[PDB]
């Protein structure tokens, strides 16, 4: 019947399903939980290039707020 | 243990190739059409494992289902000696397995086994898509029954 | 009578020839035929579940041939040689001469299930039931020799197949 | 002129039917059937067989259409015998004599297309062979080779029961022709490749000796069940 | 909604196994799990089932014996496994099965079914059924020349 | 960690390139009337495993090769860049996150006709070779419409980008603006991919060579015709992306690439096989001046609208 | 570098893969160059790479569309797009598109 055809296709189902996801959470551990940053343009690198020496621990994901001023 | 590494060893790739038995069908006469019978709904040799249509490059045995002649034994023969190994042969029906109704003519080779060697020999006239579903999962217990690595081990 | 398969016209005016341009562009006639490929996924299947179903028979169903006996257990065969007459493959070889009580029974009974047609005229032909196709199918062996039954395989046959064999005659006899 | 002759220079078994053509890039410029490969001598061996023991060698000749062979060499012994067979086995032959073209059109129809890419019928039309089938083993007790059209008539009468069954095939049967034309008919794929393909003029089709369905598609108004009726 | 009543067809077809295990050990032997009644159980351990609701093909079925003749046939299922008084009913030769209508007995008929034989010690082997038809001249024992 | 990251995205393709088969064979099955399979493992689970394990132990092909190296370097080529081309893929964050990913797509899939070339004059026959060059010469035709219709498209997204296609469908599809080049893009994919009706590669080896592993070459063709689905959800059928439950995106752009990838299923078990002059005119007589008036169309369409998309 | 590790990665594995495919088997121990084709081939690999020449020249148009000079990049993306249309209909004209013979 037609709906044994199913498990195969949950089981393909998952398996495309973890890259997305596997992707998606690694980002968030390697970047203090927040999305990987962006920099596609000369100005977006160049904005984490200064976030790392500002963030004092060479980590431009370490964000610095009004406690530095 | 070794003997019990190789006996695993031995289930897994027998249950490997009796899983995936990839045919491919010389449908020479009239045992061809209960072949397609087998491949048909009812039977669905597809649910087996056993694919309907393979290429020779890819298949695993060899059905030879209708009269086998003599203007077609080196066209049978050449594509026997071009299935990579394992391979298996299937005799259908009386005309492959010894000639059937036309064993005293002067075109008719008596028998495919004359030509290749034959592992299962299925018998009828020609037999029931059903009777050739029973040589086909014979041909599977035969498989299964195989132990090339625990002789291997042995030698 | 007769009548004709493609000899129609396509009319000419302008709803239907946009009817056809929309079809061509749009692809109608490809997904209507999605369509019954689809109904199918959702139908039952008519895959039976070999071994454990079987395909449906008929009592005339032509099997794997047996020998058969009297209720007294004598054999039936009587060495006439009305099968091998008919065979049309020759299938049949048949030696006889009295037996030590003085009938007339066989010392040979040989068929060539590889020369066999599975014709059934050995049946019809015998006077006296003797031999038959019984309603096995399920007989394919890893040897040439083990076809080639003898007078003690067909005797075997028929003891090991009488009880569906009598059954199956008794359900088709009046029809020959 | 590129050829496709199966041999040395060209590793290729050809099976049933082995082709020699010759080919102009995609143009065919010459076909050269090489046949034989199944010829088995029947009509050789038909001399050492009586009447009836010859019959079994029709069923193997079209072995999709079975009982219409059997009912044509029936008809040429019963005519050399001066006998005629009764009504009710003139009318069980006409019966299983079109079931039979049922079993050999759907075998044609649905394999065609199968042959170039249309896999699809063949499976839900060979549910409809496989039932058919059934009825050939019920009034024989074989599914293909039955053997049971002889000269005089037919070799047994028709179960008990058999009739109403084949009246509930034919009465659910026009509508799986119905899905198959709905696969094939209006399918742009399916008239690109047989449209105005192998062209037979009327006068070529006869001179030619062509016949059935070859001579009817050129517009040849013929029928032997029409033009020299039968059974 | 049908879809509930589906499901719970589903759960039913576990208890009517006789729970999970023998939902699965008829899953993966005979890779079905439907439910049908009990027509009968042969001397061998065959049982035999049918539901007429199912098409015609599938109201019958048997779950084979998992051992047979001394043989382990918890996996290795055979068509040949069927002795002749259920292999009519099997097939649909008949309606009546053995257990309603049983075969008449015979003193020769066997009482134990042999599944098919082929690639064992217990194959049959071919010979001739006849004697020596021509004697051979035996020499004298005793020297005379 | 991104070596980790690199081994969850492989690994898993290659299970859903095998699972693939067990899906392919039992919708067709039921499309069929039949079951298909459902005895190697519960509903046929354990199938592409006694598949793949039975194809690796076969005995290699005996006919003898052209050319040693070029016989290796074609499954390689082909494999390589298959898995090659999902790296950029936004689901809803790629791997790498590739400025010009569109551009890059398009550059990887245009090597993969390497493969068919090198594997012909590995062949060591000319009926491969002819063969070989056959199915070139009807990818590289289908390579002219699916990179001017991709190109049309990027003139709504504004980017090469492919993660700008997620913020260009926000609150729309682009199949409904672009479903005439929809159409047109799954059918070139179809071809593309040799898929039915456009297998003559198969269909014509027909009557009336060294070949290498046929697993290596199934995988990746497998594999390319999931990333040809993936794509078309992305670039037709975008999905809202949350960025503080990205997990959602990844189970709806899922399933619309499985519907996808069915449809491929669903069209082999309809249609017959198209004449190769014919798919050849499909393109250059039918696609081809339809997708040069669209791009056309297209081109201007934002400019008179006043709907250019921005750059970044 | 990332791209760099996930291509040699991809490669990497294909080769490993491909070379085991080699050797797995082998556990086991089982016993004049002018090719025949038309040249109606050449030239559909030749029009392919005009028209995806011409498609390299189109492929900048989405950052094209960004400028203030709309009128002149509208009027060169559809004389380019024309051209191209006016390269097929010659083909197509001249019988380069058909296949018997
Ligand atoms: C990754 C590796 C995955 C290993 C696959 C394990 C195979 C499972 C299996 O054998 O199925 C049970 C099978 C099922 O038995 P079967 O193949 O005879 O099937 C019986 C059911 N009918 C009647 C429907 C055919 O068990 C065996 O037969 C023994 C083989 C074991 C091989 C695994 C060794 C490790
Ligand atoms: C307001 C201003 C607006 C301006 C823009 C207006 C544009 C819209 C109006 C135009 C519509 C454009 C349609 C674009 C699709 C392409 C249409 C097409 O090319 O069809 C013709 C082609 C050949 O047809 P043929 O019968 O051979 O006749 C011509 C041959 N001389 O036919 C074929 O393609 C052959 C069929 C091949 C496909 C067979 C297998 C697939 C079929 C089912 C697929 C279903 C579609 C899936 C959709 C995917 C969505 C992601
Ligand atoms: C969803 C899966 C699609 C298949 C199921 C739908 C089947 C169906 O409804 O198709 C039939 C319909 C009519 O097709 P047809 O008779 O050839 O056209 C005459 C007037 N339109 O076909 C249609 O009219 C549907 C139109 C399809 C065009 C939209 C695709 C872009
Ligand atoms: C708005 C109203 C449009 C009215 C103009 C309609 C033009 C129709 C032209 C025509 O009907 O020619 C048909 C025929 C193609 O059919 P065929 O059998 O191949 O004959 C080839 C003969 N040279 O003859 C032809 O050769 C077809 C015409 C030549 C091919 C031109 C290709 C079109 C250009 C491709 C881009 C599309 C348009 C611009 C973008
Ligand atoms: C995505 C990738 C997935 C790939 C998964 C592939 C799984 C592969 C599983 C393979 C299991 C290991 C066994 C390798 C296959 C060997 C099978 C075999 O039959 O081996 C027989 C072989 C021959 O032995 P023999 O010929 O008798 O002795 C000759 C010695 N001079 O005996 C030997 O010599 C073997 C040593
Ligand atoms: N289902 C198909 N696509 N047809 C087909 N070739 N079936 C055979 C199944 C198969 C082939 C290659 C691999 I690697 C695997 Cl794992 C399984
Ligand atoms: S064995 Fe019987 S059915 Fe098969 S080809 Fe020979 S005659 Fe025909
Ligand atoms: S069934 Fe026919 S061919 Fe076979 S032994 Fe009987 S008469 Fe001879
Ligand atoms: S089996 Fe019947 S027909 Fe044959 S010899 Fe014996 S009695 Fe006569």
């Amino acid at each position: 019947m037609w709906f044994e055809v199913l498990p195969g296709i949950a089981v393909m189902g998952v398996c495309l399903f973890i890259p997305g996801m596997a992707t998606a959470r690694i980002h968030r551990f390697s970047n203090g939980g927040k999305e990987k940053r962006v920099a596609h343009y000369p100005y977006q690198w160049y904005l984490m290039e200064r976030d790392r020496r500002v963030s004092g621990v060479n980590r431009s994901y370490v964000s610095k707020g009004l406690e530095n001023i | 243990r070794g003997e019990y590494v190789v006996a695993k060893l031995d289930d897994l790739i027998n249950w490997a190739r009796r899983s995936s038995l990839w045919p491919m069908t010389f449908g020479l006469a009239c045992c061809a059409v209960e072949m397609m019978h087998m491949a048909a709904p009812r039977y669905d040799m597809d649910r087996f494992g056993v694919v309907f249509r393979a290429s020779p490059r890819q298949s695993d045995v060899m059905i030879v289902a209708g009269t086998l002649t003599n203007k077609m034994a080196p066209a049978l023969r050449k594509v026997y000696d071009q299935m990579p190994e394992p391979r298996y042969v299937v005799s259908m029906g009386s005309c492959a397995n010894g000639g059937g109704y036309y064993h005293y003519s002067y075109s008719v080779v008596r028998g495919c086994d004359r030509i290749v060697p034959v592992d299962i020999y299925v018998p009828g006239c020609p037999p029931t898509a059903e009777a050739l579903l029973y040589g086909i999962l014979q041909l599977q217990k035969k498989i299964k029954r195989e132990k090339r690595l625990r002789i291997w081990y042995r030698r | 009578t007769y009548k004709y398969v493609n000899l129609r016209e396509p009319s000419m005016d302008m709803k239907s020839v946009t009817d056809r341009a929309a079809q061509t562009l749009l692809w109608t006639e490809l997904i209507r035929g999605l369509g019954m490929t689809l109904s199918y996924l959702f139908r039952e299947p008519a895959t039976i579940n070999y071994p454990f179903e079987k395909g449906p028979l008929s009592p005339r169903f032509r099997g794997e041939h047996a020998l058969r006996r009297y209720p007294s257990g004598e054999e039936r065969c009587i060495a006439c040689k009305l099968c091998e007459a008919v065979c049309p493959a020759q299938a049949i070889t048949i030696e006889a001469e009295p037996r030590a009580d003085g009938s007339r029974r066989t010392t040979r009974y040989d068929i060539d299930m590889t020369k066999c047609i599975y014709c059934g005229f050995c049946q019809e032909a015998c006077p006296v039931d003797a031999i038959v196709e019984g309603p096995n199918f399920e007989f394919s062996t890893e040897t040439h020799e083990e076809l080639l039954y003898n007078k003690e395989k067909l005797l075997n046959n028929g003891d090991k197949w009488e009880a569906e064999i009598a059954a199956n005659i008794q359900a088709d006899y009046l029809y020959r | 002129n590129l050829t496709l002759n199966f041999g040395p220079q060209h590793p290729a078994a050809h099976g049933v039917l082995r082709l020699v053509m010759e080919l102009s890039g995609e143009m065919v410029r010459k076909c050269d059937p090489h046949i034989g490969l199944l010829h088995r001598g029947t009509e050789k061996l038909i001399e050492y067989k009586t009447y009836l023991q010859a019959l079994p060698y029709f069923d193997r000749l079209d072995y999709v259409s079975m009982m219409c062979n059997e009912q044509a060499y029936s008809l040429a012994v019963e005519k050399l015998l001066n006998i005629r067979p009764p009504p009710r086995a003139q009318w069980i032959r006409v019966l299983f004599g079109e079931i039979t073209r049922l079993l050999n059109h759907i075998m044609a129809v649905t394999t065609h297309a199968l042959d170039i890419g249309a896999m699809t019928p063949f499976f839900w039309m060979f549910e409809e062979r496989e039932k058919m089938f059934e009825f050939y083993e019920r009034v024989s007790g074989a599914r293909m080779h039955a053997a049971y059209v002889r000269p005089g008539g037919v070799h047994q009468d028709l179960p008990l029961g058999l009739m109403d069954d084949i009246y509930e095939f034919s009465k659910n049967f026009s509508l799986r022709i119905d899905e198959l034309e709905e696969m094939l008919t209006n399918n742009r794929i399916w008239r690109n490749r047989t449209v105005d393909i192998g062209i037979v003029t009327a006068e070529d089709a006869l001179n030619y000796g062509f016949s059935g369905v070859m001579l009817r598609g050129s517009g040849i108004q013929w029928d032997l069940r029409k033009t020299q009726p039968y059974d | 909604m049908e879809l509930l009543q589906v499901l719970k067809r589903g759960l039913q077809q576990v208890s009517g196994h006789g729970g999970l295990r023998g939902y699965l050990r008829v899953l993966f032997r005979a890779n079905d799990v439907r439910v049908g009644t009990l027509v009968g159980e042969d001397k061998y351990g065959n049982k035999y089932y049918e539901d007429n609701k199912q098409f015609f093909g599938r109201h019958r079925w048997v779950i084979y014996t998992t051992e047979m003749n001394g043989k382990n046939t918890f996996w290795d299922v055979d068509g040949s496994m069927v002795p002749p008084e259920w292999h009519r009913w099997l097939h649909c030769m008949t309606d009546d099965p053995p257990t309603v209508k049983p075969p008449t007995a015979r003193k020769f008929i066997w009482t134990n079914h042999k599944f098919n034989l082929s690639g064992t010690p217990q194959q049959y082997v071919p010979y001739s059924t006849t004697r020596k038809k021509i004697q051979e001249w035996v020499p004298p024992s005793t020297p005379y020349k | 960690m991104f070596m980790i990251n690199i081994l969850m995205l492989i690994i898993p393709i290659l299970l859903a390139v095998a699972f693939l088969t067990l899906v392919e064979r039992k919708v067709l099955g039921y499309m069929q009337l039949r079951k298909g399979p459902n005895v190697v493992g519960p509903y046929g689970l354990l199938q592409p495993i006694a598949d793949a394990i039975k194809l690796f132990i076969k005995e290699p092909l005996r006919p003898a090769t052209s050319s040693a190296s070029m016989f290796i370097l074609a499954p390689i080529m082909a494999l390589g860049l298959a898995l090659t081309m999902w790296i950029p893929l936004p689901m809803p964050y790629p791997l790498i996150n590739m400025n010009l990913g569109v551009l890059f797509m398009l550059a990887m899939s245009s090597l993969a006709v390497y493969s068919i070339l090198w594997s012909g004059w590995a062949s060591n026959s000319k009926y491969a070779l002819i063969g070989a060059l056959r199915a070139v010469a009807q990818t590289i035709s289908y390579e002219v419409t699916l990179a001017i219709i991709l190109l049309s498209v990027l003139l709504m997204s504004g980017s090469f980008t492919l993660s700008t296609l997620i913020t260009t469908q926000e609150q729309m599809w682009l199949i409904l603006p672009a479903w005439p080049l929809a159409m047109m893009w799954f059918i070139s994919t179809l071809a593309e991919t040799n898929r039915a009706p456009f297998d003559l590669t198969e269909g014509e080896s027909e009557l009336v060579y060294a070949a290498g592993p046929f697993a290596l070459f199934f995988m990746a063709e497998y594999a390319n015709i999931i990333m040809m689905n993936i794509f078309t959800a992305i670039l037709f059928l975008g999905t809202s992306h949350n960025p503080h439950m990205p997990e959602l995106y990844t189970i709806n752009f899922t399933i619309k690439s499985l519907l996808l990838t069915m449809s491929f299923l669903w069209i082999r078990a309809s249609y017959p096989r198209f004449r190769y002059d014919q798919l050849m005119h499909l393109l250059w007589k039918n696609f081809l001046p339809l997708t040069l008036a669209l791009c056309m169309w297209h081109v201007s369409l934002p400019i008179l609208t006043s709907g250019i998309p921005p750059q970044t | 570098m990332n791209l760099m590790l996930a291509l040699l990665t991809n490669f990497t594995l294909a080769t490993l893969l491909v070379i085991i495919a080699f050797w797995l088997p082998q556990l086991n121990v089982y016993s004049s160059a002018r090719l025949p084709f038309s040249m109606k081939f050449f030239l559909v690999a030749i029009t392919f790479l005009l028209f995806d020449l011409e498609i390299a020249l189109l492929l900048p148009l989405p950052w094209a569309s960004q400028t203030a000079n709309l009128n002149t990049m509208l009027t060169m993306a559809l004389f380019l797009i024309i051209l191209l249309a006016v390269s097929l209909a010659y083909e197509w004209t001249q019988k380069g598109l058909e296949w018997t013979e």
